[PDB]
């Protein structure tokens, strides 16, 4: 994140952090005790299916103050539209090996119903967008959760008031932009899979996911964010369905 | 009714023949007699933050 301030301990607890071997690999949002929504494009590279870790109760990455709960990733579900490589439809469904226990640092980000979501909350202008990601363009990672208020355009003015640069991607009815496009702030490398979260008479509900831009908080730039009401059915449908072998799932989307 | 200020609901919002509006909540909570407002039944509802609610 870069331009936000510290998230304040607890106020962010449905953000997951999720680790590969012990490494930092992206972030994730808890959307009850067993699942979590992360972006497709953070399991591009993996090859350790079996050492992927969500935490959850994450503030400080250098101190265990006991809040913290780990758990095995048992399930990574992506939607049969997502190609590797490629921005498009860029969300993942995570099943946790065994639930998270809720308490005041670990509560679920409400996952909204679509009509609500199109018709309310898509106009809500601000939203928060937090990560221990990059905190400058080409520079080190934060050490405690950052968070960031960020505005949300209808991608005609996304557009519009964007710099052309060539091989730039589209922004699909599965995207939104959002953020500031005169290099003060952004989301950043890192923030991957982490939550968009808007506020709606006095509840938080999951509208994005961190996924991808061209450079960290560039001049003419605005940062991509995977358009959450699109899957709101297709995430629905699997939490009710059972565990399959494999962590990798590949599931038809719509 | 929905499509006009969330047809008045805090949270979700169904439309029925004619003029008839039901509003509904997500899981961890119920409607109040209001019949627009949403009350937590757990004790950590999804989208609110205890440290914040509990000041
Ligand atoms: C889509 O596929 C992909 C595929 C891979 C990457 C990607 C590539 C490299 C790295 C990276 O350097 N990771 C490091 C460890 O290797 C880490 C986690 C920063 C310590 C991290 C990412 C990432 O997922 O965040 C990205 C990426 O950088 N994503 C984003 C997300 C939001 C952005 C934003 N809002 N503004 C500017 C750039 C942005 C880049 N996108
Ligand atoms: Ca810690």
């Amino acid at each position: 994140i870069v331009g936000g301030k510290v998230c304040p301990k607890g106020e962010c607890p449905w953000q997951v952090l999720l680790l590969v071997n012990g490494a930092q690999l992206c972030g994730g949002t808890l959307i009850n005790t067993i699942w979590v929504v992360s972006a497709a494009h953070c399991f591009d590279k993996i090859k350790n299916w079996r050492n992927l870790i969500a935490v959850l109760g994450e503030h400080d990455l250098s101190e265990h103050d006991g809040d913290e709960q780990s758990r095995r990733v048992a399930q990574v579900i992506i939607p049969s539209t997502y190609v590797p490589g490629t921005t498009n439809h860029d969300i993942a469904l995570l099943r946790l090996h065994q639930p998270v226990v809720l308490t005041d640092h670990v509560v679920p980000l409400c996952l909204p119903e679509r009509t609500f979501s199109e018709r309310t909350l898509a106009f809500v202008r601000f939203s928060l967008v937090s990560g221990w990601g990059q905190l400058l363009d080409r520079g080190a990672t934060a050490l405690e959760l950052m968070v960031l208020n960020v505005p949300r355009l209808m991608t005609q003015d996304c557009l519009q008031q964007s710099r052309k640069v060539g091989d730039s991607p589209n922004i699909t009815e599965y995207m939104f932009c959002a953020g500031y496009s005169d290099g003060s702030k952004d989301s950043c490398k890192g923030d991957s899979g982490g939550p968009h979260a808007t506020h709606y008479r006095g509840t938080w509900y999951l509208t994005g996911i961190v996924s991808w831009g061209q450079g960290c908080a560039t001049v003419g730039h605005f940062g991509v964010y995977t358009r959450v009401s699109q899957y709101i059915e297709w995430l629905q449908k699997l939490m009710r369905s059972e565990p399959r072998p494999g962590v990798l799932l590949r599931a038809p989307f719509p | 009714i929905c499509v006009n200020e969330n047809g008045g609901c805090e949270q979700y919002c169904s439309d029925h023949t004619g003029t008839k509006r039901s509003c509904r909540c997500h899981e961890g909570y119920s409607l109040l007699a209001d019949g627009v407002s949403c009350t937590p039944t757990v004790e950590y509802p999804c989208g609110k933050i205890p440290i914040l609610e509990k000041r």
